[PDB]
């Protein structure tokens, strides 16, 4: 049952969260 | 003394049909350049982008998206041809920046109101080593 | 023997090799006519397997549990001709092709171009100077001892 | 002209090629249907956090109840389970 | 004649003599003693 | 605007003298080497006949007599394969 | 009075940037001009990697050798 | 923009300058050597760090060095 919801915490909703976070800070200007 | 000539506007531009090679959004939002020359005749040259174009009787203006290109077109007008020339960098703001010749003397002739730039007064090998300026924001080469 | 081995002329393994390699070339040689010219190759051929055997067991190799000869290299006075003695011959001929080239080089380095006898070869002066190899321990020897082998400062 | 240091748009080419600016097809009542109704997306910062929350969560819902019927991963193994090399 | 000569003492073409001949010998040497793992003259 | 057959007489002399001078066909490395890239470009620059002059006629004689010097070397490779079918095949075993 | 070394006095060159660093090469021309930095003309056996035979040095560059 | 500097082992002969395409160097008044002349980088942004002024010249060692540093659209050559 746990993997069921940590697999695709970490392989799905973290690398998306992670990439347009990354993105967003990547791209800011000051 | 050297007062650099003003572009012109309204000066013709060359013959020729348009190609993939020209100006993009650089020239819009960031610069472009543009180079004049004086022809004797209506000739046929090299574009330094797209294939062939037709060199205008008289004034000559071409706008260019890299001063590469007008120093590559400007040095084959001197050679092949026998033309002065000269270019400017462009702003989207409308400045003009006069650029080459710079004195009205080409560079390689050397010209008495020209001041030292990036002269270092020392064979190469003098120079430090990189430990002398670690830390502090010079190069070894900057002195 | 030596590391285990065993000599090839006491070796099953070894006679058990020619035996295999005989036989299959006999199995070949069934295929033709006797008096035919492949009859006569592949008797060239086993006969000339034969001398290879009974020579590597004559002169005393030691074989491996594979029936195959091993050198000995460490120095045994047994094996010499494995490695020692051989190895002495090499560098005979190594150190007398070097010498000749290097005599080459000193002697054309003062001409006008050196460059043009370098890759359009001054025969005469080379067969001038092949036979220097023969005598080139003593000469690089005394070249040796006079200073003349090494360059000054380099 | 095609070269004007007053006017570099055009002496760039920038330009709308194949914008329309014709006033709007779309009839009203329409519009303000969608309008009202698609106002609370428009918050660029608000629907970024109601995309990964609830895509997110909705992720995790499909995924703690999937069937061994839609995934092989849940059903678990069928047969009986074999032997190692030499091991188990 | 002199620039034959030249040319055949030219860098390739003395290497093709040099080393035909040394392939000759060398054949010829594992033809009249083949095989030798060894010096077997001691 | 008349075809016709067209040759020159005797343009080049045939002479063992630029086979002793390597590189002869270029300005450049018919001086011979400073140092081993010379070796290299002799070889690279050696079919480059364009490189070695503008004349037009000149590249055009050398590019046809080095054609007659490929089928040279087709014929007498073709003469390879037929006398081994005559001297070492089992071709009419086969 | 002549400054610098003998024209075909063989130097050895002292600059650790040369090509030819600590060889020789032959003197062609000292200018006796002064303000030049760098008045000696040596010219080399084997040319450097730019293909160039000759180069300039300063008198504390060559040192003389025979 | 890249750093370009000229070393006083100039000669004057101006082969950084007839090479460079983008206009970086001069040829300015000098002393030290018989040319009278020696080269500048009074331009070096717009350097793009082709180091054709370098394979230009002959000093041993060189009297032209191009210092590749920080990157601009113009040391990038783009024309975009
Ligand atoms: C740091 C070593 C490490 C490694 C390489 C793994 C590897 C793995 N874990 Mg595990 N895990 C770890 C530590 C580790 N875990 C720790 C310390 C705990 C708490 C006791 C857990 C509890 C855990 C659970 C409950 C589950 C996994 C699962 C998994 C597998 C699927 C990936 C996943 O669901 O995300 C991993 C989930 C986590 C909760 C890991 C975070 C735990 C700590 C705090 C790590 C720190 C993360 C931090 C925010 C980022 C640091 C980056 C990195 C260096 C860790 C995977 C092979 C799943 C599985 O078995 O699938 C079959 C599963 O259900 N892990
Ligand atoms: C890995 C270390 C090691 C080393 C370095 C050696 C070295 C040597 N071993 Mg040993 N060995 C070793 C391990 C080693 N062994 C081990 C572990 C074992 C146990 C299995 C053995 C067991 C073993 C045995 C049983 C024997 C040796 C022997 C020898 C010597 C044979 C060569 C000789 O006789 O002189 C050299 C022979 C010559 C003919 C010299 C002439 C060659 C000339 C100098 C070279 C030619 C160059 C050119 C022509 C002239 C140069 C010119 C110049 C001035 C420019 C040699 C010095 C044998 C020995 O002691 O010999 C008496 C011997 O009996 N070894
Ligand atoms: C196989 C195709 C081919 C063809 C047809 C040519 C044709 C030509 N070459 Mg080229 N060449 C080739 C291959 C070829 N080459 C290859 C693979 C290389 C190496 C990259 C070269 C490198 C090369 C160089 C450097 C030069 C030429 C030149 C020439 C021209 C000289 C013509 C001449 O004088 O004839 C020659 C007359 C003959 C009678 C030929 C007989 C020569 C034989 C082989 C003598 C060698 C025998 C030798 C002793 C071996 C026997 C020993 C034994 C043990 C086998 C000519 C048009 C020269 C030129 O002027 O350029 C325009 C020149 O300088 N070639
Ligand atoms: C460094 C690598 C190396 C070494 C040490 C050897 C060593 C040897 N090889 Mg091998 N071989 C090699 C690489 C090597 N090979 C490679 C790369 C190939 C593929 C091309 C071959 C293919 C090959 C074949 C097919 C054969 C050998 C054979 C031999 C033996 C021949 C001895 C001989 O010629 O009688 C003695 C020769 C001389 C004494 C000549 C020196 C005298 C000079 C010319 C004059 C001296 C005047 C004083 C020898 C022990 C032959 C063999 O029978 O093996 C046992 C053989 O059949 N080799
Ligand atoms: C009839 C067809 C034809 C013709 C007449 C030419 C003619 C020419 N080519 Mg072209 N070309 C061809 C086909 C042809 N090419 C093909 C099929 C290719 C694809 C590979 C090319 C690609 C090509 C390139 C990239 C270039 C040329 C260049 C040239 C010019 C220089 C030739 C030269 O001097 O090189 C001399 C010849 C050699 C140095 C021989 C090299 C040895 C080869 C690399 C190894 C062969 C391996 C061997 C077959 C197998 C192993 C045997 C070995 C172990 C002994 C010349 C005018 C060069 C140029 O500068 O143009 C002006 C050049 O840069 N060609
Ligand atoms: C019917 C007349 C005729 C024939 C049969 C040929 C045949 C050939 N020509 Mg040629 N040619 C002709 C007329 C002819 N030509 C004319 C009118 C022109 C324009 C003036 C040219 C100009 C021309 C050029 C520039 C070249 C050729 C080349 C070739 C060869 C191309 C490769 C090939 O196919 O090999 C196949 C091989 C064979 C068929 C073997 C038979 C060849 C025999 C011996 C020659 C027969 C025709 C010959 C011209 C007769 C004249 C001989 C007499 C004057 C003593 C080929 C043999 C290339 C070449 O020269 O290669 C060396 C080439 O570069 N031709
Ligand atoms: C591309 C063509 C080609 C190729 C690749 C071969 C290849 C081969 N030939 Mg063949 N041959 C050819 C053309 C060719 N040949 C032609 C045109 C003829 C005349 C019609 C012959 C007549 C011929 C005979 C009689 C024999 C071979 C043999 C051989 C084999 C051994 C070569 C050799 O003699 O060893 C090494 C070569 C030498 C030591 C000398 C080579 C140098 C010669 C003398 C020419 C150099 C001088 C030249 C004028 C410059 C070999 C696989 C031999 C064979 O089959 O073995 C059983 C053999 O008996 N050939
Ligand atoms: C910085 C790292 C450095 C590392 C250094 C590493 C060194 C490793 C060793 C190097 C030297 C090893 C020498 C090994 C000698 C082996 C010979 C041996 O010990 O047995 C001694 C050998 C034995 O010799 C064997 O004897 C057997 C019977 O017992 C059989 O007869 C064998 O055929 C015969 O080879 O006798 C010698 O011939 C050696 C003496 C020869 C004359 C030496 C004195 C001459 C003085 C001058
Ligand atoms: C020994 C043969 C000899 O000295 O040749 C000396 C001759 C002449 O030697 C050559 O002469 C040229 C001027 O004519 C140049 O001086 C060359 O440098 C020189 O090598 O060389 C040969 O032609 C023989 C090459 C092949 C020898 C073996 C033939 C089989
Ligand atoms: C015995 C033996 C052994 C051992 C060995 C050893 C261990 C050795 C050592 C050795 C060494 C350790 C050596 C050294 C070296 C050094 C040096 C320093 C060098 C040199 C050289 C030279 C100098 C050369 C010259 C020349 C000549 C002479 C000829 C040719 C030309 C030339 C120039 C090249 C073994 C067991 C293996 C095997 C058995 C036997
Ligand atoms: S690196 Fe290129 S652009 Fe820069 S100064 Fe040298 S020649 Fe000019
Ligand atoms: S190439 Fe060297 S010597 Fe010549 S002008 Fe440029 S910096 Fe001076």
């Amino acid at each position: 049952n746990l993997p069921s919801l940590f697999v695709p915490l970490v392989g799905l909703l973290f690398p998306a969260v992670a990439m347009a976070s990354l993105f967003l800070h990547v791209e800011k200007r000051l | 003394g050297f007062t650099p000539p003003e572009l012109d506007p309204n000066t013709p531009s060359p013959i020729f049909g348009g190609s993939t090679g020209g100006l993009l959004r650089k020239a819009q939002v960031e610069e472009f350049y543009v180079i004049t020359w004086e022809s004797p005749k209506e000739q046929i040259f090299e574009m330094p982008t797209g294939g062939a174009a037709i060199m205008r009787e008289g004034p000559n203006l071409l706008k260019l998206a890299r001063k590469e290109q007008c120093l590559a077109l400007g040095t084959r007008l001197r050679s092949k041809y026998k033309i002065k020339y000269q270019f400017y960098r462009v702003f989207p703001s409308g400045e003009v920046q006069y650029l080459h010749p710079k004195d009205g003397v080409y560079p390689e002739k050397v010209n008495p109101g020209r001041q030292g730039v990036g002269v270092n007064f020392r064979s190469i090998g003098k120079n430090v080593s990189p430990i002398e300026v670690k830390f502090t924001g010079k190069q070894p080469y900057d002195l | 023997d030596i590391a285990g081995l065993t000599p090839c002329k006491d070796s099953k393994q070894f006679a058990k090799r020619e035996k295999q390699s005989i036989k299959k070339l006999e199995s070949s040689l069934k295929l033709y006519a006797p008096d035919s010219a492949p009859a006569l190759a592949i008797n060239a051929t086993i006969e000339k397997t034969k001398r290879r055997f009974d020579n590597y067991g004559k002169q005393g190799l030691l074989c491996g549990a594979d029936g195959l000869p091993h050198l000995i290299v460490s120095g045994d006075q047994r094996h010499w001709g494995e490695f020692i003695t051989p190895g002495i011959l090499f560098l005979y001929i190594a150190g007398w092709i070097g010498w000749v080239g290097r005599s080459y080089l000193i002697a054309i380095r003062d001409d006008k171009k050196p460059t043009q006898k370098e890759i359009i070869i001054d025969v005469p002066l080379a067969t001038r100077l092949v036979f220097r190899g023969f005598s080139w321990p003593i000469a690089a020897y005394r070249e040796l001892l006079n200073g003349e082998l090494v360059a000054k400062d380099v | 002209v095609y070269f004007d240091l007053e006017d570099l748009g055009n002496t760039t080419g920038q330009w709308d090629l194949y914008g329309s600016d014709a006033p709007s097809p779309y009839n009203s009542l329409q519009s303000k249907f969608f309008e009202t109704f698609a106002a609370p997306f428009t918050k660029r910062g608000l629907l970024l956090k109601f995309l990964i929350l609830g895509g997110g969560s909705t992720l995790a819902y499909f995924s703690a109840t999937a069937s061994g019927d839609i995934l092989p991963i849940k059903k678990g193994p069928q047969l009986p389970p074999q032997l190692g090399p030499r091991l188990g | 004649m002199r620039d034959l000569k030249t040319y055949l003492s030219v860098a390739p073409v003395a290497s093709t003599l040099w080393f035909a001949a040394l392939a000759g010998l060398l054949i010829e040497i594992n033809r009249f003693f083949p095989d030798a793992l060894t010096f077997p003259f001691f | 605007p008349e075809v016709k057959i067209l040759v020159d007489r005797d343009p080049i002399k045939t002479s063992f003298e630029q086979w002793a001078k390597p590189g002869h066909f270029s300005r450049t490395i018919a001086k011979g080497p400073d140092t081993t890239t010379w070796i290299w470009n002799l070889h690279a620059d050696a079919h480059d006949f364009d490189s070695h002059t503008s004349d037009l006629e000149e590249i055009s004689r050398k590019v046809f007599s080095a054609h007659f010097g490929q089928l040279s070397i087709i014929f007498l490779w073709l003469s390879g394969m037929y006398f081994h079918g005559a001297r070492f095949s089992n071709y009419e075993a086969w | 009075p002549p400054i610098g070394p003998k024209r075909g006095a063989k130097v050895k060159i002292l600059r650790q940037e040369s090509y030819w660093y600590k060889g020789t090469g032959s003197v062609v021309a000292v200018d006796q001009d002064p303000n030049t930095r760098y008045p000696v003309v040596v010219r080399f056996n084997k040319v450097n990697y730019a293909n160039v035979s000759t180069n300039n040095y300063a008198l504390d560059e060559v040192e003389e050798v025979k | 923009s890249h750093s370009v500097k000229i070393y006083d082992t100039c000669i004057g002969c101006t082969q950084c300058v007839r090479a460079c395409p983008t206009d970086v160097l001069e040829m300015i008044p000098w002393g030290g050597c018989k040319a009278k002349q020696i080269a500048s980088a009074p331009r070096t942004e717009d350097c793009v760090g082709c180091k054709r002024c370098e394979s230009a010249c002959p000093t041993d060692f060189l009297s032209v060095r191009v210092y590749l540093w920080h990157e601009t659209t113009r040391s990038m050559g783009l024309a975009y």
